[PDB]
C-alpha cells in the first residue's frame, strides 16, 4: 500500500439528539488555520449535508442541533476531510451513518376496530367471583343473598355483617362510549341500587340510574358519580314501582349525548338525561352496580346482569 | 441410543439394505393377482 | 450485547427476552449454535449444458431453525413453573414471533414447532433447575418481515384518481394487496417494473388492469400473493367469473418504486382504496440497498 | 428428588417406585437418560408452496421410550426374586402404568414391551447382584392422562334439559363420553369450540346431534374419541345402525368450556346422563393452561 | 503474497481484495483451504471393450467452489456495514466476477451463490466484529478467461478478402464469434484444425462456410459457441432461417493459429467484419503454450 | 314484535317453554304460502345482539 | 468438507434414503400418461 487512505467508520443519528463527534476521538496536531468538514452523500451522489467542525489545536470538534441532521437518512455516505494550512485536504474518516433510534413502521396507528363485547352475570356459584371488583369498601365487601323465602334468585348486594353500602365494578371494559346495561333486580326491601355507566377504573366520575324504592321513596334518579359510595342528583326524577323480576334497560348513548332507563319492553324512556358533564372516551368506559341501604338488610337487589356494546 | 443410528435408518425405511428385484417382483405378482381372472382362456 | 437484541412473542402473547438487553429477566436465555436463522435458505437449480450444467433458476426454501435455550431459576417450583410458561409460548398450529432488534430496526419471523421439543439433561430436572430445551421450529414463510405499510385513498367523487408511492427497499420482490370498497369500477396498476417472467418486461411497464364492475355491497380483497386468489368477494360471490381471464402477474421488485395509479370510476356514492405493501428481508439485519 | 416421584404399577397389580421418595425399596432404581418419555413426539406435515413449503397439518406418534433400570440387592438370591418380580411386571400384550406425581398432580402413561428386555452385565448377574435391565417400552396413546372428571344428571320429568359445565385446562384437545340411559331420545351437545378443523368453525358453534330414539333397556355408550365406535348399547343391539351417518366430530378443544346443553325427550320413566371429559396432557408434568 | 492477488467485483460493482497486496482494505479476507478453485472439474468417459473400459470423451463440469472469507472491523457497528456490504455483493440470478492476477496477467471466472450464505460463529457476531462467512459459489462457465482478442477489417470494394491471424496460446478449444455487417454475401472459415471429433479432421482443413445473403440492414453476430444461437441479426430478421441447416461446427483448437480468410462478395457498399477471439483457459494461471 | 316505529310492542308473549342458552341462538326465516305465489316476503333482513 | 460426504452422496444419487413405492408409482404414472388417451373406450 504505496498510499494511505481514509479509515471506515459510522457516525449515529437520532432523532430528536443533538449530533456530535467528541474532541478526544479526533485528536491530532493541527495548526492555527486548519479546517475541517464533514459531508453527508445520498448512493446518487447528492450532498444530503455539509457541516464544518471546531477546530483547535489538539481536537476537531463536531456539534450540529437535530435539525440539521433530521434530513439525512440511514446508511448515507459520510467524508470526514482535514485541511491543513496551505495544504490539499485529506479524508480521515469515511463510512455510512446509521441511525440509531426507535424506529415506527406504521404511519399511523389508527384506534382499532375493537369490536362490540357482551357480558351477563347471574349469581348462582357460593361467592360472588372474580370478576367484580369492590370499590371503596374495599376486598370482601360484596356477597351473595338466596332469598330462598320468596322463592327467588339469589342477588348480589354488600354483605350485611360488616358492611351497609357496597359498589362493585365490572372486570373487564367496554369498547365503545354507548352502552346497554340491562338488570333483572328484586325488591325484598328498602333501599338505593346504582347502576354506573362510563366510569373511570376506580369509578370516581360516572353516569348512573338510581333506583330507590322504600316506603315513600319509590323513585328513579339520574346520578353523577363523586367517589364509588357517594353521588349527585341531577335534574328532577320519577315515581317508580319495583316488583320482583323486574328488567330495567339503561342505555347511554354517545352521539345524541344521552342516558335513558326503560322498563320491562316499553320503548319510552321512563327516566332520561342529557348533557351530563361527565368525561367520556377511552379509559371512561368502565361499567358497575352499587348498594345503599339504611338497615343491614337486602333492599333492591339485581339477580340478573347484562351489559352490550353500543345501543 | 437407538434415536440416530440403526434404530432411525429404519424409520428412514429401505435408505440400507433393499433389493430391487424381489421388489418388482412382488409387484408382479400383485398385478398378476389383480389381473388373471379376468384375462380371457383364448 | 446491545448491538443485536432477540425476542420471543409467543402464540399466548407472552413476551421473552433471549438475547441482548434484559435477557433472562423471563428465566429463559438462547444458547449459541442457532441454525437457518441469518440467510434465507435458496437451493439453485441447474440443467445440463455445454460447458457442464447451465443455471436455471433458484427457489426459496422453509427455514427450519435448530436453537437452544436455557430454563433458569434458584428454586425448582419456580423453575417448574418457567419451563411450563415456556412450553405454553409455542404450538404446532398457530405461529409465534421471534423478533430480532438491531441498529436496522426490528424484524419478525413467523415460527412454529416443527417437533416436540427436546427437554432437560439425563437426570431429574429438578436437581439443577437450570435445565436446555432443544427447539426445532420452522419458517413457512422464510423471509424476516417488518411491520407492512398502509395507505387509504377515500374519495367522494363519482370518478376519481390518485397515486399510491410504493418502493420495495428490501432484497426479495414483495406482492401487494388492495382493499376496494363496492359499488364502482377499479383500474389498478400491475406494474412489471422490469421483470421479465412473462417475456413481458417492457411491455408491462405501465400495464393497468381493470377489476369487474362491483355491485353494492361487493367489498373485494385483491391480493397478488400466489398463496391466495386474486379477487376475494367480502360476501361470497364469485366475481373472478366477470375477469374474463385478467389477472394481477407482477410483484414489487426490489430496488423499484413510483407513484402507481388508482383509478375509480362509477361511483355513485365515492369509494375507498387500501394499498397494503409487504416488507420482507432475507436477513435479521442488513444495511439498505439501492 | 422430592419434587418428583415415578412409579410403575406393572400388569400383575405390583407397586414399584423408580425414583422420588422411598425410590429403590423394591430393589429397582431408575438410571439417567430416559428418552421420549417428556414431550408426546408430533411430526408436522408441508406441502410444497410458492415460497418453499406450506404447513399441511400435525400428526401425534406414538411414545418409543427407552430407559433402563437398576434391580440391586445384598445377596444373589434376592436379587434373582427382584429381577424375576420386575420381569413380571411387564408384558407386551396387555399394558402397565407409569406414574408422574408433582406439584401439578400424577399423570400416568401406560406403556408396553415393545421388544424383549436387555438384562445384566457382560458377565453373569449372580456376581454382582446389582445388573441393569434396559427396557424398550411403547405408549400407543402417547398423551398423560390424569382421571377424568364425571359429571351426573338424573331425571324424573318426561322432558327435561341440564347444563354440564365443560373446560378443557389441558394442552391437547380431549374426547367426551356420554353415558345415556333408557328409554329416551336425547340431544347431545357437538360444539366446534371455534374449532376450523371441517371450515365450519363458528357455523357449528352451537351444533346439537339428536341420537336415536332408544328402546326399553337400550343403555348407550357414546363414546366421541376416534378409537372406538361412538355408539355402543349394553344390550348388544345396532343402535349406530339407526343412528342414519350422523356421529360426534367435535373434541374439546384446549381453554374452552361452556355449559352444554343436554336434553332428554320422551322418557316415561325419566333417565339419567353421565358426561366423562378426559383429563389429557402431553407431558407429565405442567402448570394449568387458561 | 505478491505474486498472487485475488479480488471480488460484486453484483453491485463493488471491488473487494480478499489476498494480496491490499488485501483486507475493505474488511474482508480469504481464509484457506478453497476447493474447486484452480483446475476446470472434467470428468471422464469410459465404455466396456476386451481389455477392460475403452476411453469415450470428456466432459467438462461446472465449477462448486467453496471458500471462507473473513470480515473484521474494530467496532461492531462498522463490522455490521461490511457485512452487509458483502452480502450485498453477491446475487444467486447474475454472477459477480472473481478476478485472479498474477504473471500471467488478470483471468477471472464468472460465479454466483449456488446456496445461501453460512455466515458468523455460534455466539452472536457483535461480540467479536470479526466473524467468517462460508460460500458455496458456482461456476457455470467453468474456463478462467482473459479479454477476448478482437480485430477489425472493413472494406469499401464490392469483392474483397482479408486474412486474420488466429492462435489459441490457452489449454482448451474456443469458440470464435464474428460481427458482419450488411448487405453482402460472407463466407467465413471454419477450419477443422486437425481435429478429428466428427472424422473429418484433414478432410475439413481448409473449410469454408457462406452466410446467407444478407438484406439491407441486417448486420449479424455470428457466435460459434454452443451456448447461444449461432447466426443473430439485430434487427431481428431470421437469418438462420435462410441458412438450410448450415453451422460453424469447429473451434480454435489449442496450439493451433493461422491466417484464416475472409471473403465477402455483393457488398455494393462496402462492408466491414470483425473477430473475436475468446482466451479461455483451465487454471488461474498458467505458462503460454506453444 | 313492534311495528314501525311504535314504542308500545304490536305484539307480546312470555315464559314460552323453549329451550334458551348457549346451542340455541340460531336465527332464520320461513315462508308458507297456500298458492304458488309470493305473499309476505322480507326485502331487507337485520339481526343484533342484545336488546 | 462437501467433497466426500453427503454432499458426494448427492451426486453418486439414490445410495441413501430413496424408496421403491412411489418411484414404482410415478413410473406407472407416466405410462398412464402415455397410455390412457389412446385406450378404447369400450
Amino acid at each position: 500500500m504505496l498510499s494511505t487512505g481514509p479509515i471506515m467508520e459510522t457516525l449515529t443519528l437520532t432523532v430528536g439528539s443533538a449530533f456530535e463527534i467528541p474532541g478526544w476521538k479526533l485528536r491530532g496536531e493541527y495548526p492555527a488555520g486548519t479546517t475541517s468538514h464533514l459531508v453527508f452523500t445520498d448512493a446518487a451522489g447528492g450532498t444530503l449535508g455539509e457541516f464544518e467542525g471546531t477546530v483547535s489545536a489538539k481536537e476537531i470538534h463536531y456539534l450540529q442541533a437535530p435539525d440539521d441532521v433530521k434530513n439525512i437518512p440511514h446508511g448515507a455516505n459520510f467524508q470526514l476531510f482535514v485541511t491543513y494550512p496551505s495544504m490539499q485536504p485529506q479524508c480521515l474518516y469515511f463510512g455510512t451513518a446509521i441511525r440509531k433510534e426507535p424506529r415506527y413502521p406504521l404511519s399511523t396507528v389508527v384506534s382499532p376496530e375493537d369490536s362490540a363485547v357482551q357480558y351477563k352475570a347471574n349469581f348462582v356459584g357460593q361467592y360472588i367471583g372474580p370478576m367484580w371488583k369492590p370499590m371503596g369498601n374495599g376486598w370482601g365487601s360484596l356477597g351473595i343473598h338466596t332469598h330462598a323465602l320468596i322463592s327467588e334468585a339469589p342477588s348480589m348486594g354488600p354483605n350485611y355483617s360488616l358492611f351497609s353500602s357496597a359498589a362493585a365494578r365490572w372486570l373487564w371494559s367496554m369498547n365503545m362510549d354507548s352502552v346497554t346495561i340491562v338488570v333483572r333486580v328484586l325488591n325484598v326491601g328498602a333501599g338505593k341500587f346504582n347502576v354506573i355507566v362510563c366510569a373511570d377504573y376506580q369509578m370516581q366520575t360516572y353516569l348512573g340510574i338510581q333506583f330507590e324504592t322504600g316506603i315513600s321513596n319509590n323513585k328513579v334518579h339520574v346520578i353523577t358519580g363523586d367517589g364509588p359510595l357517594n353521588w349527585g342528583y341531577q335534574g328532577d326524577a320519577v315515581n317508580n314501582t319495583t316488583a320482583n323480576g323486574d328488567v330495567y334497560t339503561i342505555k347511554y348513548n354517545d352521539l345524541l349525548d344521552t342516558i335513558s332507563c326503560y322498563k320491562g319492553t316499553s320503548l319510552t324512556p321512563l327516566i332520561e338525561a342529557s348533557g351530563l358533564d361527565v368525561p367520556h372516551g377511552e379509559g371512561f368506559r368502565y361499567t358497575g352496580l352499587a348498594w345503599n341501604t339504611a338497615l343491614l338488610s337486602p333492599g333492591v337487589e339485581p339477580t340478573a346482569w347484562e351489559a352490550k356494546d353500543g345501543v | 441410543s437407538s434415536g440416530g443410528g440403526p434404530a432411525v435408518v429404519n424409520n428412514y425405511g429401505d435408505i440400507h439394505t433393499a433389493n430391487y428385484d424381489e421388489f418388482y417382483k412382488g409387484q408382479q405378482r400383485r398385478e398378476a393377482q389383480q389381473q388373471a381372472p379376468i384375462l380371457p382362456v383364448r | 450485547t446491545d448491538f443485536l437484541k432477540i425476542e420471543l412473542i409467543g402464540r399466548d402473547g407472552s413476551h421473552w427476552v433471549l438475547s441482548g438487553p434484559g435477557m433472562g429477566q423471563q428465566g429463559v436465555t438462547l444458547n449459541p449454535n442457532l441454525q437457518q436463522f441469518y440467510d434465507a435458505p435458496v437451493k439453485t437449480l441447474y440443467v445440463p449444458g455445454p460447458f457442464g450444467e447451465e443455471y436455471a433458476g433458484k427457489r426459496v426454501q422453509r427455514r427450519e431453525i435448530v436453537f437452544s435455550v436455557q430454563a433458569y431459576d434458584e428454586d425448582p417450583d419456580t423453575w417448574s413453573t418457567v419451563d411450563s410458561l415456556w412450553r405454553w409460548a409455542w404450538d404446532y398450529d398457530e405461529e409465534s414471533e421471534l423478533r430480532v432488534s438491531t441498529s436496522d430496526g426490528t424484524r419478525f419471523l413467523k415460527v412454529r414447532l416443527m417437533e416436540e421439543p427436546k427437554p432437560y439433561y439425563e437426570k431429574d430436572p429438578h436437581i439443577t433447575a437450570d435445565n436446555p430445551i432443544v427447539m426445532t421450529v420452522t419458517a413457512t414463510f422464510p423471509y424476516w418481515q417488518d411491520e407492512p405499510e398502509e395507505l387509504i385513498w377515500t374519495t367522494l367523487s363519482t370518478e376519481d384518481m390518485t397515486r399510491f408511492p410504493v418502493r420495495n427497499d428490501g432484497d426479495v420482490p414483495v406482492w401487494l394487496k388492495w382493499t376496494l370498497t363496492a359499488p364502482g369500477l377499479w383500474i389498478l396498476p400491475d406494474f412489471s417494473w422490469g421483470n421479465d417472467m412473462y417475456s413481458r418486461g417492457r411491455e408491462d411497464l405501465g400495464r393497468t388492469v381493470a377489476m369487474p364492475e362491483l355491485v353494492a355491497g361487493e367489498h373485494v380483497s385483491v391480493d397478488s400473493d400466489p398463496r391466495v386468489q386474486t379477487l376475494i368477494a367480502v360476501n361470497g360471490m364469485p366475481t373472478q367469473n366477470r375477469w374474463k381471464g385478467n389477472d394481477l402477474l407482477y410483484p414489487l421488485m426490489p430496488g423499484k418504486g413510483a407513484e402507481i395509479p388508482v383509478q375509480l370510476k362509477n361511483a355513485p356514492e365515492g369509494g375507498a382504496c387500501k394499498l397494503t405493501r409487504p416488507r420482507w428481508y432475507s436477513r435479521p439485519w442488513s444495511r439498505p440497498g439501492v
